[PDB]
C-alpha cells in the first residue's frame, strides 16, 4: 500500500456503513420445498484398496 | 476379573492399530467368571468430546442390543499420547451413564505402552465403579478366557493386516452401505483358532 | 508393487502420489510402499519430481517408525539442496521424532535467527510444546503466533481443536466461526459449527444448531450426519417445557420431515446392498423417540 | 487328558477335496477345477460319486459344541450357518461313504488346508498351483476384463496358500499339461481305491 | 432425548459478550 493510516482511514469508512443482513431467516422453509437429492449415490462400489 | 472374551480383544486391537496416530473408543455388550463379555463395536476416532453422534450411536446401538437381547457394560477407549493411560471427563461421563442401566460396568483402557506386535501383555487397564468414582481393579489379573489362544489369534490378524477391513460407526455415518458389526473378523476369527 | 498384487505403470504410481498429496492423507503404511519403489526403480525416469516424493516419504517413513529410509532421503535431499531451509526443518523434525528436543529447538532458533519472517519453524515449536502435553503453553502461543500471522486457516483449525480437547467451546465456536467466513461453501465447517453449538448450551444454541444443520444440509444433500443432527435438534427442541407453541409445533414438523427423509435414505441404501439389518433398526429409532 | 479312542468317528474312507490355486468361485479357480471334476467324473464313471456342499464346513469341533462364547456369533457370519444344516450335511457325507464307493467333496467354501484340520472329517487334499505367480497375473489379466477388480485378493489367496507347509497336503499336482496333472492324480485315486478293496 | 444423553461442562483477537442492537 501507499501509506498504512489512509489505507486504515478508508477501511474504517467503508466498513462504518455495512450492516448485518443475515442468509439463514428462511432457510428450513428452502429445504422443506423438496425431497433430497438421494440419486446418483449409491452407484459404483465401496473401495477396497489402493488403485 | 471380566474375563474378557476373543473376539472383542481382537476386536479392539484391530481398531486401535488402524489409526495409530488418533484416539478411538467404542463400545462393550454383555449377554443379558463375573460377566462374561461376547463381542465390542468400535463407535469412534479422532476428536470424541462431542455428544450428538455419541448420542445418536449410543440409541442405536442400544435398539440393535435391545433387540437380540444384549445389554451395554462395557466402554473401552485409547488415548493419544504413547504415555498417557489414565481416564478422561468423556469416558467417566460414558461409563456413568452406562452404569445406571446395568451394575459392575467396566472402564476399558488402552495401554500404548504394552501395545507390542504379537504380544507382551493384555494391554488392557480395568476400572470398576466404587461409589462416586473409579479404581484400578488390577491385582495383575488375567481378564481373558485363553490367553494364548487370544494372543495367537490376534498377532496372526495383525501380521495378515486385516485391520484394513474393519469398519467402525464413523465409516458407517460416511457410507450407510458399511456394517458395524463385523462379520468378516468374525468369520476370521472363528476360521482361525 | 507393478506386477505384485498391481498391475499399474510409473505414471500411474506418480499420480496416486499427487492425489495424495493433495488431499491430507496419512495413511503411511501405503505412502511408504509405493515411495520406496518409486525412488529405487524409477528414480532416472523421474525428471524433476523426486524431490517432493523425497519430502513425503521420508515424512510417511519418520511416521512409519522406519528411521534408514528417511536418513537416505534426508541425505540425498541436503547433498541437491545444500544450505536450503526445507531440509532444515526436515532434520528437526527427524530430531524430535527421536525425543531429543532441544536439538531441534535450537536448530528452529536458528533458522529464526537467519530469516524473522518464516512460519514453519513457530508451527515445529508449537508441534514440540504440544508433544510433551504442555496445552497451555501451546494455546498460548497459537494465540500469539495467530495474532502476528492472521489469515492461516490451518492455525484457526488447529486452535479450534486444541479449545475442543480443553471443554472450552464458546472459543472454538468463535474459531470455527473465524473459519466459516472465508469458506461459505464448505459444509464440513457448518456442520462443526452445529455440533459444537448443540454440545454447548441450551435453547438458543440449539436454535442456532438446528440452523446450521440446515444450513449444512442445503449446501449438501448427502451429509447423513446433518441430517441426524438436525432431526435430534428439533426433536430436543420440540419436548423443551419452556418453548412456545409455535416453536413446538414447528420443530414437530421439523423433526416428521427429517424423519421421513431419513427413513427414504435407509430404504435407498438397502434397495442397492441386501443387508436389512439397519431398515429394520432405524425404524424402531425412529418411533421410541417419536414426540 | 485327551482320552481320545482310536475308533474316532469317521467317514468309510476319506473324502477327496480340490484347492487351489485362487479363491473359489473365481472364473480361474472355477475354470481349472471344473476340467479336473469332470476327467475325473468321465473317466472313472461307475464307482465315482461327486458331493457339493454349499453351507461351511469349517466349524466341527469348536462353536459347535454349544459353547457359550462362540455359539452366539453363527447367524451374522455372512454365512448360511445354524448349526443344523451342517449335522445334516455330515451325517449325508457319513451315509454316502458307508455305500463304499469312493466320493468327492465340491466345498465352495474350504480355501485353505488349516481350516479343515481339526475336524473328524480328515479328507483328502489336492493341491493345484501355478509355478509362478507372474504367471497366474497374466492369466488373470488374460482371462477377461471381469476379474481385474479381484485380481488382488486372488493373488493374496495364492501367495497365502503358497506359504503353507508341503506335509499338510497329501497330493501336489504342479504339472504345466493337463493330461500330465490328470494321470498324476488318477494313480492315486485307483491305489487309494485298489487299497480299500 | 431420552436416556442416552452427555452433558460436558466446563482472548482470540475479538471478543465481546453484550448488546449491541
Amino acid at each position: 500500500p501507499a501509506d498504512t493510516n489512509k489505507a486504515f482511514k478508508t477501511e474504517w469508512e467503508a466498513l462504518e456503513l455495512t450492516d448485518h443482513q443475515w442468509a439463514l431467516d428462511d432457510v428450513e422453509e428452502e429445504l422443506m420445498a423438496k425431497d433430497l437429492h438421494f440419486e446418483g449415490m449409491f452407484k459404483k462400489e465401496l473401495q477396497t484398496s489402493i488403485f | 476379573g471380566v474375563k474378557l472374551t476373543t473376539q472383542a480383544y481382537c476386536k479392539m486391537v484391530l481398531h486401535g492399530a488402524k489409526y495409530p496416530h488418533c484416539a478411538v473408543n467404542g463400545l462393550l455388550v454383555a449377554e443379558k467368571h463375573h460377566t462374561l463379555f461376547v463381542d465390542c463395536i468400535p463407535l469412534f476416532h479422532g476428536t470424541l468430546a462431542l455428544a450428538p453422534m455419541l448420542e445418536v450411536a449410543l440409541t442405536l446401538i442400544d435398539s440393535w442390543c435391545k433387540d437380540h437381547s444384549y445389554v451395554i457394560a462395557g466402554y473401552y477407549q485409547a488415548n493419544e499420547r504413547v504415555k498417557d493411560a489414565s481416564p478422561n471427563q468423556v469416558a467417566e461421563k460414558v461409563a456413568s451413564r452406562i452404569a445406571e442401566g446395568f451394575s459392575d460396568t467396566a472402564l476399558i483402557m488402552v495401554d500404548n505402552t504394552k501395545f507390542t506386535m504379537d504380544c507382551v501383555a493384555p494391554t488392557i487397564h480395568v476400572y470398576e465403579h466404587h461409589e462416586n468414582r473409579w479404581r484400578c481393579r488390577d491385582p495383575h489379573h488375567d481378564y481373558c478366557e485363553d490367553w494364548p489362544e487370544a494372543q495367537r489369534i490376534s498377532a496372526s490378524l495383525l501380521d495378515s493386516r486385516s485391520y484394513e477391513t474393519l469398519v467402525d460407526f464413523d465409516n458407517h455415518l460416511d457410507d450407510i452401505r458399511n456394517d458395524w458389526t463385523n462379520p468378516e473378523i468374525n468369520k476370521a476369527v472363528l476360521h482361525l483358532c | 508393487k507393478v506386477s505384485e498384487l498391481y498391475d499399474v505403470t510409473w505414471e500411474e504410481m506418480r499420480d496416486k502420489m499427487r492425489k495424495w498429496r493433495e488431499e491430507n492423507s496419512r495413511n503411511s503404511e501405503q505412502i511408504v510402499e509405493v515411495g520406496e519403489e518409486l525412488i529405487n526403480e524409477y528414480a532416472s525416469k523421474l525428471g524433476d519430481d523426486i524431490w517432493i516424493i523425497y519430502e513425503q516419504v521420508m515424512i510417511a517413513a519418520l511416521d512409519y517408525g522406519r528411521d534408514d529410509l528417511a536418513l537416505f532421503c534426508l541425505q540425498e535431499l541436503r547433498r541437491q539442496f545444500p544450505g536450503s531451509h526445507r531440509v532444515k526443518r526436515l532434520t528437526g523434525m527427524r530430531f524430535e521424532a527421536m525425543e531429543r528436543y532441544d536439538d531441534a529447538i535450537q536448530l528452529y532458533d536458528r533458522i529464526l535467527q537467519e530469516d524473522p519472517t518464516n512460519t514453519a519453524a513457530r508451527k515445529r515449536k508449537i508441534a514440540i510444546r504440544k508433544a510433551q502435553g504442555k496445552n497451555v503453553e501451546a494455546i498460548r502461543e497459537l494465540n500469539e503466533y495467530l495474532e502476528q500471522f492472521v489469515g492461516d486457516q490451518e492455525a484457526w483449525h488447529e486452535l479450534a481443536e486444541l479449545y475442543i480437547n480443553e471443554h472450552d467451546y464458546a472459543k472454538a465456536a468463535f474459531c470455527l466461526e473465524e473459519l466459516m467466513m472465508t469458506n461459505p461453501h464448505n459444509h464440513l465447517y457448518c456442520q462443526q459449527y452445529a455440533e459444537v453449538k448443540y454440545t454447548q448450551g441450551g435453547l438458543e444454541n440449539l436454535e442456532l444448531s438446528r440452523k446450521y444443520f440446515a444450513q449444512a444440509l442445503k449446501l449438501n444433500n448427502r451429509n447423513m450426519r446433518a441430517l441426524f443432527g438436525l432431526y435430534m435438534s428439533a426433536s430436543h427442541i420440540a419436548s423443551n417445557p419452556k418453548a412456545s407453541a409455535k416453536t413446538k409445533k414447528d420443530n414437530m414438523k421439523y423433526a416428521s420431515w427429517a424423519a421421513s427423509q431419513i427413513n427414504r435414505a435407509y430404504q435407498f441404501a438397502g434397495r442397492s446392498k441386501k443387508e436389512t439389518k439397519y431398515s429394520l433398526k432405524a425404524v424402531e429409532d425412529m418411533l421410541e423417540t417419536l414426540q | 487328558a485327551e482320552h481320545v479312542p482310536p475308533y474316532d468317528v469317521v467317514p468309510s474312507m476319506r473324502p477327496v477335496v480340490l484347492v487351489g490355486p485362487s479363491l473359489k468361485g473365481y472364473e480361474v479357480t472355477d475354470m481349472m477345477q471344473k476340467a479336473l471334476f469332470d476327467f475325473l467324473k468321465h473317466r472313472f464313471d461307475g464307482r465315482i460319486s461327486i458331493t457339493r456342499v454349499t453351507a461351511d464346513l469349517s466349524l466341527a469341533k469348536r462353536s459347535v459344541l454349544n459353547n457359550p462364547g462362540k455359539r452366539t456369533i453363527i447367524e451374522r457370519s455372512s454365512a448360511r450357518s445354524s448349526i443344523a444344516e451342517v449335522q445334516s450335511e455330515i451325517e449325508r457325507i457319513f451315509e454316502l461313504a458307508k455305500s463304499l464307493q469312493l466320493v468327492v467333496l465340491d466345498a465352495d467354501t474350504i480355501n485353505h488346508p488349516a481350516q479343515l484340520a481339526k475336524t473328524s472329517l480328515a479328507p483328502i487334499i489336492v493341491f493345484v498351483k501355478v509355478s509362478s505367480p507372474k504367471v497366474l497375473q497374466r492369466l488373470i489379466r488374460s482371462r477377461g476384463k471381469s476379474q481385474m477388480k479381484h485380481l488382488t485378493v486372488q493373488m493374496m489367496a495364492y501367495d497365502k496358500l503358497v506359504q503353507c507347509p508341503p506335509e499338510s497336503f497329501d497330493v501336489i499336482l504342479d504339472e504345466n499339461q493337463l493330461e500330465d496333472a490328470c494321470e498324476h492324480l488318477a494313480e492315486y485315486l485307483e491305489v487309494y481305491w485298489r487299497a480299500t478293496h | 432425548r431420552f436416556k442416552w444423553a452427555i452433558e460436558l461442562s466446563g482472548y482470540p483477537v475479538g471478543y465481546l459478550d453484550k448488546q449491541v442492537p
